[PDB]
RNA sequence: UUUUUUUUUUUUUUUUUUUUUUUUUUCUCCUCUUUUUUUUUUUU
C-alpha cells in the first residue's frame, strides 16, 4: 500500500548550528479530492465539506497569491477556491501564526467554497528536487 | 556475608493463609500499615515510618551557572541510596541492579510529572540559578521501600524553604534568615507511589506487601498517580503475567489509597506548621517517647571546671626540660648536607674501579 | 507330582573484578484617542 519516502532537513538552531535531520514521508493511493465530479465516490467516501457544482472555473493560488492577496480571498460572492497543502505549508512556516490562524479558519467554515489538498501525500503530484534548484521553482 | 535463606515451611505456611485470605500481622487485603512522622529542626529533613521500615529525606539547593541551552530553569538532582544497615545484603557495589530501577523510578516519577515548579527558581539567566539536590536514605529495610520512599521525598520537598535575593537593576544580594525570612516552594501536584504483589499467577493480590511476603511472590505493580485523579507512572515487573480488569482495578486502588495518604499528609503537615508558629519546642529530640524503657534526659550541668589550672600547672612543672646536645650539620657541596653519624669518607670514589 | 537364575537412586567444588544526577531543537510577531504630566496645606 504506503510508499515510504525520505525528506532531509537543514534546521539551524539558535546558538548557529545546523544539522541534516533526515525524516519521513508516506505516500497513498487515494487522495480525497473532496469535488463533485469525482469519478468514484467510495474509494474515499468524500467525508468532509464538499462542493456544489455551479461555478465557471476554479482558481488555485500557487503559493504567494495567498501568502499576501488573502485578506481578498473572503468576499462571499468568490466561489470555487480550493487549497494546495504546499501553499498552507509554505505560509505557515513563513508568516508566523496571524495570516495562517485566519487561513484555517476559512478553511473549517461551512460559509465559503474552501477546502484542502493532499498534494504531497497523493502518489503521482509528488516530485523530488534535482540539480540545481530552489524554494520558488521547485514549488 | 549473605542473608538467612528461606525454609519449605514458611512458603507453605504464606501460601495456605494467602488462599485463605488472611495476613500474618492481622490486616486485610486493601490496608495499609500505619504511618508516622517526625521533623527535624533545619528545613527540608524528615523521619518516616511505614510499618517498619525507615527512609530519611533531606533537601538542599545551592547556586551555580545554568549549563548550555535551557537558560531559564533550574536543574535537580536526584540520588537514591541504599544503607548496609537496611539489610544484611545490601553492599557498596553489589546490588547494581536494584539500584538502577530505584534511582528510575524515583526520577521518572517526580521528574516527569511536572509537580515542583522549576520555573521560577532563577536568579538571572546565562548566570547563576539555584540548582536544588534531593537526597533519601534507606535506614530499615522490611518491604514496600519505594512507597515510603515516595512520601519521604514528597514531605521533604514540601517542607523545604530557599533562602532569599534581592535583585534590581544589574546587582545582586544575598540575605539571611536574620536579613530576610525564608521563603517556601511552589508544589503544583503531589505524586505518590503505590504497588501491588501478586501471588500464584495472579489470582490473588495483596496490597502493602512486606518482606517475607516478598519472597514468596511472583511479580510487582507500582502505580504512581498523584492526587485528583491523574495517574502518572506504572511499572509492572517482577514474574507477572497480567490481565486488562486488573489493571484497571489497580488504578482504582491507587485512586482510593492516594486519596487517603494524601489527607495523612496534609493534616500532619499543617499540624507541624502549626507547632512551629506557637512557639513550642520541636526536633528530633523533643520525638523519643518517654513512656519507653531506652529514653532518658538530663538538663545542663557544669561538671567542675575548678581544678584545671592546678593540674596542668604541676604537670608542666614536674617533668624533665628539653636537653642540651646540640647537633651540627656537615657541608659536602652546596645543595646536600648531612647529620647524625656521618659518614667516614668525604665522598665515595673509585670505589670498585 | 511344577525346580534354578537374571547388580543399582551423576562424579565434582577452597571463583578475580578499580563507577555516579542528566542525556537531544521549532521562526518573525500594529498595545486605539481631553492633556500639559497633577504636586502647598491640615487632620492617621
Amino acid at each position: 500500500m504506503l510508499q515510504k519516502r525520505e525528506k532531509v532537513l537543514l534546521l539551524r538552531t539558535f546558538q548557529g548550528r545546523t544539522l541534516r535531520i533526515v525524516r519521513e514521508h508516506y505516500l497513498r493511493p487515494c487522495v480525497p479530492c473532496h469535488s463533485p465530479l469525482c469519478p468514484q465516490p467510495a474509494a474515499c467516501s468524500h467525508d468532509g465539506k464538499l462542493l456544489s457544482s455551479d461555478v465557471t472555473h476554479y482558481v488555485i493560488p500557487d503559493w504567494k497569491v495567498v501568502q499576501d492577496y488573502l485578506e481578498i480571498l473572503e468576499f462571499p460572492e468568490l466561489k470555487g477556491i480550493i487549497f494546495m497543502q504546499t501553499a498552507c505549508q509554505a505560509v505557515q512556516h513563513q508568516r508566523g501564526r496571524r495570516q495562517y490562524n485566519k487561513l484555517r479558519n476559512l478553511l473549517k467554515d461551512a460559509r465559503h467554497d474552501c477546502i484542502l489538498f493532499a498534494n504531497e501525500f497523493q502518489q503521482c503530484c509528488y516530485l523530488p528536487r534535482e540539480r540545481g534548484e530552489s524554494m520558488e521553482k521547485w514549488q | 556475608m549473605k542473608e538467612t535463606p528461606l525454609s519449605n515451611c514458611e512458603r507453605r505456611f504464606l501460601l495456605r493463609a494467602i488462599e485463605e485470605k488472611k495476613r500474618l500481622d492481622g490486616r486485610q487485603t486493601y490496608d495499609y500499615r500505619n504511618i508516622r512522622i517526625s521533623f527535624g529542626t533545619d528545613y527540608g529533613c524528615c523521619i518516616v515510618e511505614l510499618g517498619k521500615t525507615r527512609v530519611l529525606g533531606q533537601v538542599s539547593c545551592e547556586l551555580v551557572s545554568p549549563k548550555l541551552n535551557r537558560a531559564t530553569e533550574g536543574i535537580l538532582f536526584f540520588n537514591l541510596e541504599l544503607s548496609q544497615m537496611a539489610a544484611p545484603a545490601f553492599e557498596p557495589g553489589r546490588q547494581s541492579d536494584l539500584l538502577v530501577k530505584l534511582n528510575r523510578l524515583m526520577e521518572r516519577c517526580l521528574r516527569n510529572s511536572k509537580c515542583i515548579d522549576t520555573e521560577s527558581l532563577c536568579v538571572v539567566a546565562g548566570e547563576k540559578v539555584w540548582q536544588i539536590r534531593v537526597d533519601l536514605h534507606l535506614l530499615n529495610h522490611d518491604g514496600n521501600i519505594i512507597d515510603a520512599a515516595s512520601i519521604a521525598a514528597i514531605v521533604a520537598l514540601c517542607h523545604f524553604r530557599r533562602p532569599d535575593v534581592s535583585v534590581q537593576g544589574d546587582e545582586v544580594t544575598l540575605y539571611t534568615p536574620e536579613e530576610r525570612d525564608p521563603v517556601p516552594l511552589s508544589i503544583h501536584h503531589m505524586p505518590i507511589c503505590v504497588s501491588f504483589a501478586f501471588f500464584q499467577q495472579g489470582t490473588y493480590l495483596l496490597v502493602d506487601p512486606n518482606e517475607r511476603e516478598e519472597r514468596v511472590m511472583d511479580g510487582l505493580l507500582v502505580i504512581a498517580m498523584n492526587k485528583h485523579r491523574e495517574i502518572c507512572t506504572i511499572q509492572s515487573s517482577g514474574g507477572i503475567m497480567l490481565l486488562k480488569d486488573q489493571v484497571l482495578r489497580c488504578s482504582k486502588i491507587a485512586g482510593v489509597k492516594v486519596a487517603e495518604i494524601t489527607e495523612l499528609i496534609l493534616k500532619a503537615l499543617e499540624n507541624d506548621q502549626k507547632v512551629r508558629k506557637e512557639g513550642g519546642k520541636f526536633g528530633f529530640a523533643e520525638s523519643i517517647a518517654n513512656q519507653r524503657i531506652t529514653a532518658f534526659k538530663m538538663e545542663k550541668a557544669p561538671i567542675d571546671t575548678s581544678d584545671v589550672e592546678e593540674k596542668a600547672e604541676e604537670i608542666i612543672a614536674e617533668a624533665e626540660p628539653p636537653s642540651e646536645v646540640v647537633s651540627t650539620p656537615v657541608l659536602w657541596t652546596p645543595g646536600t648536607a648531612q647529620i647524625g653519624e656521618g659518614v667516614e669518607n668525604s665522598w665515595g670514589d673509585l670505589e670498585d674501579s
